[PDB]
């Protein structure tokens, strides 16, 4: 499974550029992809979203009127038009996969990223921001949200995910319980409606960086502001 | 024309 | 071969078998002792029906 | 609803879309079932499973072999069933006979008609001209028959081959008229294991089975 | 060959003798003074559309929510029962299922029929869609059941009048059952999968062991072909329904017959049966395209279930015992409760 | 002051009808599947339902106005909604008519190449059809709200009884059609083809007739001509279910 993105580079303010993504390795046709932006020194952010079929699409308040989404799936490649760009649209790109059924584990694999450069709502925020760790110890790491993410149907709906330095982000915890495939059993996540936690058993190397929690129950989809562990 | 409700 | 079918009948026939008395009571006890767990003998109120 | 709720349900709607454009091009096919016994040409008529396809006149067919009172049940729905026999061997004709009348009265194939094709047939009129055997040795009535006046067609052969014919293709025939009520229809034929004219007897056999089965659905017959 | 038929007739002789000292009361006699279970009444609570043929099989899921349902069309569906939403759709190389299975884990599904293979399809991997895992071959006759014992291990019966063991990872039959002289059409697991039943074609039933390989004990009731076979919850008795038009229960530990399951009335044959589960109720299918509730204390009618256009072929009870599955040949499902 | 028997029978037969155009609509709504053939016989059974009720209604008012002294008075949005019935009921006879003759004609089309919706669609257009003339012809006679000339509704009518003949024309052509067919290459086809074809004729004409023709071209006979026209048309209404379904199923 691959995903590269190409584009980017300087641009004066009121100018336009066009973002691509190739993917090659899995069924392109038959998945719901995701744009998020990360800014040089900020958290991530949401942009937009094109499902499979092309019969759904959403935009932020941010950027909407602006920007266009649209995918070519006999040439597997996803676009993001740029229009009328701003000072505040400095920022580096992702493109997300994601699919939705009973019991799958949306927003999986994500690809690296383009840099770009030019010349209500649900709020939940992580309080603490950064905690001095050692190897062979436990820690904690918890988030809140603004209103309940328990659904009627038995289902709450948060996330988790981890960037180590000069990477992508990877997922750990989806639905607020499942371990994702590939993540080692050290991790676990348990939670009440408003208030979450996340426990990590063992502490070793490779194991650091900044975790982000994300609510996925409406849109738009929100994340929190970042919790860093160090040595 | 005509009316048959009589 | 007939031997085979007479090897057969002779494992068959040499067992430890129990009166039918003894299994009746048996099948009516794990009736009742579950009786008050399957809903479709007692009817589940209406919100705890998932269909 | 939540918004994976939605997102699955429009996948669902897009299963369903292919579904039915799979459904609407199968629509077109027609099937047919391969019946038969060894020593019989079953697998030169036209010119687990073994499928065979072919068409006629823009029509696509789909013939099937299985290579039995249990899995008979499969081909309920099947156009027609085509039955082979050779007519050469008088020593096996009775057990081909047996097998035609089990077939004619399964509980499960009440509505199917059946297409007959009597093969072999240049060695029946050699034998029949040979005189080394007698049909009446095995079925005695065949001295007292006699040809039809007003039902005797002939291309230009002896009398005797005629009537060896005729007295074969009556045999089965009122075997399949005995009891039938008229729901289903057998159509015989006559081959030779060198004819070429053998896909379209099936075809036109086919438009007349299919135009009974409208008749009944419009309550006209 | 005289010697060895006498010695046969007389070893059945001694057998016969055997089982009939230990019938010294009856099941109808010792349940008289029980309440009866009274009016079971039930009503279609989903329906299922999708399918342009005939229904085959079905087979329920471990979680009790999830489905999987085979017909004639050439395709295989994950149904999920709460919502009615299809979750997969499973082309298939061969058009011509009589059979199918979830595996315990949820990871693989199984089919098979008149082409004389079972095939194993992996639902969950990367790159988002199922492909086929394993084929596994060997078979002389056409493919009647199929069931999961692990992630590794599957038993398969067939009309060559034989029973499988197979290794999926070698693909490698591992034990071959031998001793039925009809074709056998349906199988049963224990719930400690340690032994199962078959009924075949010869009007006979037999109890297997899985880790030795022999015959253990034949059961001889009918009088025509057996169709369907069933584990009591209990795992030391079992129900068959034949062409009989009637229905039977059997014991392990006193090796005969106890219970007759038949009425007047009914003239067709039965396709399939299933408990509930406290074992008080005996479901059936039947061709004159309706279902029959029993009860399997007494010997009574105690509902019908009424709902389909055309003949009955497959049944199935979740493991919480909340619902039932009917599949029929009007190309429908429903979900009673 | 003699036309009360006529108005016993036109009860009495829209009494007989209306139980076998519920006993369809029942059985052909949702109970059983449904065909090709069954959307005709659905929208036919339905615009018998409107028409038997409005004749019934009419049937009541007059009674009521002769036998009490109460009397009543109603608008021709009725009679608008009573003509488009009649009318929609005489188009389905010829739509099933050409339906059979396409079957007998072109088996393997009908049975492997024809579409799933073409009924849906020939009957919401031929009720549409049907509707947007009897308002056009109730608009400009004077039935509606409003006031009109002559020689509008007199053309309208004339139109309407083209329509008409052609409607005739049509099921005609497509009988002998059939008909021809099966012979060059069987008593119930005949008696079939020849029942429907009088039964037409006979007892759906002479409403139309009377009411389209006779009243331009030729008003004390109004006693001795509309009575019987009535009674026909409800005869026909009445009989088609007997006709077109029950027969059918045994």
């Amino acid at each position: 499974v691959q995903l590269v993105e190409s584009g980017g580079g300087l641009v004066q303010p009121g100018g336009s550029r066009k973002l691509s993504c190739s993917a090659s390795g899995f069924a392109f046709s038959s998945f719901g992809m995701h744009w998020v932006r990360q800014a040089p020194e900020k958290g991530l952010e949401w942009v937009a979203y094109i499902s499979s079929g092309s019969g759904t699409i959403y935009y932020a308040d941010t950027v909407k009127g602006r920007f266009t989404i649209s995918r070519d799936d006999p040439k597997n490649t996803l676009f993001l038009q740029m229009t009328s760009l701003r000072s505040e649209d400095t920022a580096m790109y992702y493109c997300v996969r994601s699919i939705y059924y009973y019991g799958s584990s949306p927003f999986d694999f994500w690809g690296q990223g383009t840099t770009l450069t030019v010349s209500s709502d649900i709020v939940m925020t992580q309080a603490t921001s950064s905690v001095p760790v050692t190897p062979g110890e436990s820690v904690s790491i918890s988030c809140r949200s603004s209103k309940s993410l328990l659904h009627s149907n038995g289902n709450t709906y948060l996330y988790w995910f981890l960037q180590r330095p000069g990477q992508s982000p990877q997922l750990l915890i989806y639905r607020m319980s499942n371990l994702a495939s590939g993540v080692p059993d050290r991790f676990s996540g348990s939670g009440s409606g408003t208030a979450f936690t996340l426990t990590i058993s063992r502490l070793e190397a490779e194991d650091v960086g900044v975790y982000y929690c994300m609510q996925h129950l409406e849109y738009p989809l929100t994340f929190g502001a970042g919790t860093k562990l160090e040595l | 024309k005509n009316f048959f409700w009589k | 071969q007939a031997r085979k079918l007479v090897e057969q009948l002779k494992m068959e026939a040499n067992i430890d078998r129990i009166k039918v008395s003894k299994a009746a009571a048996d099948l009516m006890a794990y009736c009742e002792a579950h009786a008050k767990e399957d809903p479709l003998l007692t009817p589940v109120p209406a919100s705890e029906n998932p269909f | 609803v939540s918004a994976e709720d939605k997102a699955a349900a429009e996948r669902s709607k897009m299963i369903d879309k292919n579904l039915r454009e799979d459904g609407e091009k199968a629509r077109r096919t027609l099937r047919l079932l391969l019946l038969g016994a060894d020593n019989s040409g079953k697998s030169t008529i036209v010119k687990g499973i073994f499928e065979t396809k072919f068409q006629v006149d823009k029509v696509n067919f789909h013939m099937f072999d299985v290579g039995r009172r249990k899995w008979i049940q499969c081909f309920n729905d099947v156009t027609a069933i085509i039955f082979v026999v050779d007519s050469s061997d008088y020593n096996r004709l009775q057990e081909a006979l047996n097998d035609f009348k089990s077939i004619w009265n399964n509980r499960w194939l009440r509505t199917i008609s059946v297409i007959l094709f009597l093969n072999k047939q240049d060695l029946l009129a050699e034998k029949v001209l040979a005189g080394k055997s007698k049909i009446e040795d095995y079925f005695p009535e065949f001295a007292r028959y006699t040809t039809p006046e007003d039902a005797t067609p002939e291309p230009g052969e002896d009398p005797r081959v005629t009537r060896a014919k005729y007295f074969i293709r009556k045999e089965f025939v009122d075997i399949s008229t005995a009891s039938g009520d008229g729901r289903h229809i057998c159509y015989p034929h006559f081959t030779c294991a060198v004819d070429t004219e053998n896909a379209r007897r099936i075809f036109n056999d086919c438009k007349d089975i299919i135009l009974q089965m409208n008749l009944r659905e419009y309550n006209l017959v | 060959l005289d010697q060895l038929r006498q010695e046969a007739e007389q070893l059945k002789n001694q057998i016969r003798d055997a089982r009939k000292a230990c019938a010294d009361a009856t099941l109808s006699q010792i349940t008289n003074n029980i309440d009866p279970v009274g009016r079971i009444q039930m009503r279609t609570r989903r329906t299922l559309r999708g399918h342009l043929a005939k229904i085959y099989a079905m087979h329920w899921g471990t979680d009790s929510r999830l489905l999987v349902s085979a017909s004639q069309d050439g395709k295989l569906i994950i149904w999920d029962s709460y919502t009615t939403n299809k979750v997969h759709a499973i082309p298939l190389r061969s058009s011509w299922v009589m059979t199918c299975a979830y595996a315990p884990s949820g990871n693989y599904v199984a089919c098979g029929g008149l082409d004389n293979i079972c095939s194993i399809y992996n639902l969950k991997t990367r790159e988002g869609n199922v492909r086929v895992s394993r084929e596994l071959a060997g078979h002389t006759g056409y493919l009647s059941c199929c069931r999961f014992l692990d992630d590794n291990q599957i038993v398969t019966s067939s009309g060559d009048t034989t029973c499988a063991l197979w290794d999926i990872e070698t693909g490698q039959q591992t034990t071959t059952f031998t001793g039925h002289t009809g074709d056998v059409m349906s199988l049963s697991l224990a719930p400690d999968t340690r032994l199962f039943v078959s009924g075949a074609c010869d009007a006979s039933a037999k109890l297997w062991d899985v880790r030795e390989g022999m015959c253990r004990q034949t059961f001889t009731g009918h009088e025509s072909d057996i169709n369907a076979i069933c584990f009591f919850p209990n795992g030391n008795a079992f129900a068959t329904g034949s062409d009989d038009a009637t229905c039977r229960l059997f014991d392990l530990r006193a090796d005969q017959e106890l219970m007759t399951y038949s009425h007047d009335n009914i003239i067709c044959g039965i396709t399939s049966v299933s408990f509930s589960k406290s074992g008080r109720l005996l479901l059936a299918g039947y061709d004159d395209f309706n279902c029959n509730v029993w009860d399997a204390l007494k010997a009574d009618r105690a509902g019908v279930l009424a709902g389909h256009d055309n003949r009955v072929s497959c049944l199935g009870v979740t493991d919480d015992g909340m619902a039932v599955a009917t599949g029929s040949w009007d190309s429908f499902l429903k979900i009673w409760n | 002051k003699e036309t009360l028997i006529p108005v016993f029978l036109i009860l009495f037969i829209a009494l007989v009808g209306l139980v076998g155009n519920g006993f369809v609509l029942w059985l052909l709504g949702f109970r059983m599947r449904r065909n090709a053939f069954s959307v005709y016989v659905l929208s036919l059974a339905g615009a018998d339902f409107l028409f038997l009720c409005f004749q019934i209604i009419n049937c009541l008012v007059y009674l009521s106005n002769f036998f009490c002294s109460i009397s009543i008075n109603f608008p021709s949005f009725f009679t608008t909604v009573m003509t488009c019935a009649y009318l929609a009921g005489l188009s389905m006879l010829s739509t099933v008519s050409t339906e059979r003759c396409l079957s007998v004609l072109w088996p393997i089309w009908y049975r492997c190449r024809r579409p799933r919706h073409l009924s849906a669609v020939v009957c919401v257009l031929l009720w549409a059809l049907s509707l947007l003339l009897s308002i056009l012809e109730g608009k400009f006679c004077g039935f509606l709200f409003s006031d009109g000339d002559s020689g509008w509704c007199q053309t309208f009518d004339f139109i309407t009884a083209a329509w008409l003949i052609f409607l005739f024309m049509v099921l005609c052509g497509s009988s002998l059609a059939l008909l021809v067919r099966i012979l060059c290459g069987l008593t119930r086809l005949y008696l079939t083809i020849l029942l429907t074809v009088l039964v037409f004729l006979l007892c759906g004409l002479p409403f139309g007739i009377q009411w389209f023709l006779i009243l331009w071209i030729w008003d004390v006979l109004f006693c001795h001509i509309h009575p019987v026209s009535v009674v026909l048309s409800s005869l026909n209404s009445s009989a088609n279910p007997i006709i077109y379904f029950f027969v059918g199923s045994f």
